[PDB]
């Protein structure tokens, strides 16, 4: 099943504090109204990892207790074993079978009515883990950086494991205008590339556009093919 | 016959096509210069919205639009080429055509004016029908009728001249009106068109100038060298072409202040010479002023 | 008996202000000029960075002077661009300040006979208001509003004399002199010179003379 | 170089793209002007001298206009209510009843405090 993630996947791009500013950053966030893939575990197959993923879940029993991030997953690439009991984070390798058992390693670390959103990233070897626990609804909630890991590895495939409804996202490089409040948190956001009224809002750097006509961007027709010509079969 | 300029030609520039036409690494280094043509585009848009204010302050001095009645007994002027003829498809007046007769794409875009040549000539014929049929009283609200041999008598008594000149010599007025416009059939107006033309032409020919680098074309610099040293060569092209834009835009801002000073003078002459009689000496022509007639020459007005 | 017309309309028009396009534009244009200037301190202009401390303290002084020379040119062109926009924008404001000085002299410190200089209509009087970085003129003007239609002739020879007038007006059958205030036709504001072949379009009607009664 | 027919080179269709909107307190749907380009290149298609104007509807009537389009077209927001693209009306088409005997001054007055 596929569904519509309305305004989700908007996290804090930096640890800078800002208060009541309309800040425009060009960071990879989950686009608005994108295509997110609803799954049902009634199992948990392979997933595509491109530029990080927006995870989510909707459980009243806290049943998901595992992430396994690896290309080969046979104790060759650095996999992870994140568990939510505290978010205890085992970045070391365990010898997995075809399906790891429910009910020499490098790094170990300890830090109906619930959403568990888990935006991931891998830029400059800094494996970022964001989070938000908010009891896909019609609303808006920013995601705070929960932990960061300077592993410096390449990952391209993963599989969430439990001892039943987990969603995946698609992160793309996209301009985004943020809206901080008095409290220093994000209360609204605008993508400025989805529909023509949105990119008006970035050119004004505001939210309440007044009645008028605004030169938002420039139109250009890209070339289609190439035409290279040289004279008739002369020389021989 | 006074020829005043009103509006310049509206021009908007796109930087990433001008400086860095079909190049991505040029756009990346143009981004490294921060934000120079965000404000260049706001400078040129401020000029372009200003020209719409200039044309709408001079001609749109009245809310209504008055029609010349189908019987036209307006004292006898050469109003066939003055008042509009229904023969021309793109409707103007032949006097406006006489002034029309006498007067590319490399990122530069010549945006059209809002107030078209037919709509300006409808404003002007409303001012002509307002002046003839209603005099000065059409400047308060709508038109409030006045006969022609009553309004020029009152245009005598308002400048201390006795009212016994056009009341006795009307055939002198209609013949001298034919002869003086006959002498006419545009120094200030052709100047404004020419200065805009040389400004854009020097801007285009700057792309043939290498600014001390190896070449003035984008692709040869990219093919011959590599991001070690092409980086230095393309920096000369960008900072050469960016100074060419700032030179052009600064010359456009100074030239738009000149045209706005002549647009406030043409708005003052429309108010005080057309919508009324001026007591000011040598403001609405040499001599004792009776009344004026607006004539919508291209990018200007002829009083 | 029309100070009650004025006071209500003066209170309604000050209410319609309560219920600033030129002035708020001036405040905003200065703000964007200053804000673009400060954001130029985050531009590289081709250098490694924009904070002057790390250009000095990341690499050797041999080529640090070259890199800071590129940075100082970008900052100086940004400062020259800001100054030449302030000089042009101050010439615009000085044209508005000389127009406000002319309106103070001719509309407040006197009455202007100029048409549509101190407001639409027959200008009566102005009041300046000391607005932020500007001035608000309450142009009290005499505007007649709801239109009419009379009937008049170029001159009126009564018994052989062409008059030069004040406006001959007539509601449909009788002639009034005139603001729409029908007053009696009198030779006080019309003076006699000529004849009724000496003004084209002339019709024949009475002219009340004040020496007779 | 192969045959001897002479063929021109005219540049690709570029231009600006402007967004015509009411207030966000008023409406949410917008029109999209494409400046200068005839719009066989690029919702309700509408061609003007300014360029293509998609997303708004042509209206044969004429009103005192609100949002400047360009080249004698203006946009507004009304009939539910949508965005309409019409030729600007220039004011009421009054006809003055001028005669050889006619004068006019308006009846009452407003002491207008401009």
């Amino acid at each position: 099943a596929y569904t519509n993630s309305f305004t989700r996947g908007v996290y804090y791009p930096d640890k800078v504090f800002r208060s009541s500013v309309l800040h425009s950053t060009q960071d990879l966030f989950l686009p608005f109204f994108s295509n997110v893939t609803w799954f049902h575990a009634i199992d948990n197959p392979v997933l595509p990892f491109n530029d990080g993923v927006y995870f989510a879940s909707t459980e009243k029993s806290n049943i998901i207790r595992g992430w396994i991030f690896g290309t080969t997953l046979d104790s060759k690439t650095q996999s992870l074993l994140i568990v939510n009991n505290n978010v205890v984070i085992k970045v070391c390798e365990f010898q997995f079978c075809n399906d790891p058992f429910l009910d020499n390693c490098t790094f170990e670390y300890v830090s109906f009515k619930n959403l568990r959103e888990f935006v991931f990233k891998n830029i400059d070897g800094y494996f970022k883990i964001y989070s938000k626990h908010t009891p896909l609804p019609q609303g808006f909630s920013a995601l705070e950086p929960l932990v960061d890991l300077p592993i410096g590895i390449n990952i391209t495939r993963f599989q969430t494991l439990l001892a039943a409804a987990y969603y995946v996202g698609y992160l793309q490089p996209r301009t985004f205008l943020l809206k901080y409040n008095e409290n220093g948190t994000i209360t609204d956001a605008v993508d400025c590339a989805l529909d023509p009224l949105s990119e008006t809002k970035c050119t004004l750097k505001s939210f309440t556009v007044e009645k008028g006509i605004y030169q938002t961007s420039n139109f250009r027709v890209q070339p289609t093919e190439s035409i290279v010509r040289f004279p008739n079969i002369t020389n021989l | 016959t006074e020829i005043l300029p009103v509006s310049m030609t509206k021009t908007s520039v796109d930087c990433t096509m001008y400086i860095c036409g079909d190049s991505t690494e040029c756009s990346n280094l143009l981004l490294q210069y921060g934000s120079f043509c965000t404000q260049l585009n706001r400078a040129l848009t401020g000029i372009a919205v200003e020209q719409d204010k200039n044309t709408q302050e001079v001609f749109a001095q009245v809310k209504q639009i008055y029609k010349t009645p189908p019987i036209k007994d307006f004292g006898g002027f050469n109003f066939s080429q003055i008042l509009p003829d229904p023969s021309k498809p793109s409707k103007r007046s032949f006097i406006e055509d006489l002034l029309f007769n006498k007067v590319k794409f490399n990122g530069l875009t010549v945006l059209p004016p809002l107030l078209t040549d037919e709509m300006i000539a409808q404003y002007t014929s409303a001012l002509l029908a307002g002046t003839i049929t209603s005099g000065w009283t059409f400047g308060a609200g709508a038109a409030l009728q006045i006969p022609f041999a009553m309004q020029m008598a009152y245009r005598f008594n308002g400048i201390g001249v006795t009212q016994n000149v056009l009341y006795e010599n009307q055939k002198l007025i209609a013949n001298q009106f034919n002869s003086a416009i006959g002498k006419i059939q545009l120094g200030k107006l052709q100047n404004v068109v020419n200065q805009n033309a040389q400004a854009l032409n020097t801007l285009v020919k700057q792309l043939s100038s290498n600014f001390g680098a190896i070449s003035s074309v984008l692709n040869d610099i990219l093919s011959r060298l590599d991001p070690p040293e092409a980086e230095v060569q393309i920096d000369r092209l960008i900072t050469g072409r960016l100074q060419s834009l700032q030179t052009y835009v600064t010359q456009q801002l100074i030239r738009a202040a000149e045209i706005r000073a002549s647009a406030n003078l043409a708005a003052t002459k429309m108010s005080e010479c057309v919508l009324g009689q001026s007591k000011r000496v040598d403001f609405c022509g040499k001599g004792y002023h009776l009344m004026s007639f607006p004539q919508s020459a291209p990018h200007g007005v002829v009083f | 008996e029309n100070q009650k017309l004025i006071a209500n309309q003066f209170n309604s028009a000050i209410g319609k202000i309560q219920d600033l396009g030129k002035l708020q534009n001036v405040v905003n244009q200065n703000a964007q000029a200053l804000n673009t200037l400060v954001k130029q301190l985050s531009s590289n202009f081709g250098a490694i960075s924009s904070v002057l401390n790390d250009i000095l303290s990341r690499l050797d002084p041999p080529e640090a002077e070259v890199q800071i020379d590129r940075l100082i040119t970008g900052r100086l062109q940004s400062l020259q661009t800001y100054v030449t926009q302030q000089l042009i924008r101050a010439a615009e404001i000085r044209a508005s300040a000389n127009l406000a000085a002319t309106k103070m002299s001719e509309c407040v410190l006197g009455q202007s006979k100029r048409v549509d200089f101190c407001g639409k209509g027959y200008h009566l009087m102005s009041f300046p208001q000391s607005a932020p970085h500007g001035v608000v003129f309450l142009h009290v003007t005499y505007v007649p509003a709801q239109e009419k239609n009379f009937t008049t002739a170029p001159a009126i020879c009564h018994d052989g004399k062409a008059h030069f007038p004040g406006v001959f007006v007539s509601n449909g059958t009788h002639w009034f002199v005139t603001f729409y205030e029908p007053q009696i036709i009198t030779t006080d504001n019309t003076f006699v010179s000529g004849n009724c072949d000496v003004v084209i379009g002339i019709v024949n009607n009475t002219v009340y003379d004040p020496l007779q009664p | 170089p192969q045959t001897l027919e002479i063929l021109d080179i005219t540049p690709c269709s570029f231009g600006g793209v402007s967004v015509i909107t009411p207030g966000t307190n008023t409406s949410n749907q917008v029109a999209v002007l494409y400046q200068g380009v005839n719009c066989t290149e690029v919702s309700n298609v509408f061609q003007t001298r300014a360029g293509c104007l998609i997303g708004a509807e042509h209206v044969n009537n004429s009103y005192e206009c609100d949002i400047p389009i360009g080249a004698g077209i203006c946009a507004s927001y009304q009939t539910s209510q949508s965005i309409i693209a019409y030729t600007m009306s220039l004011g009421a088409e009054n006809s003055v009843a001028y005669s050889n005997n006619s004068i006019a001054i308006p009846t009452n007055f407003t002491i207008s405090v401009t």
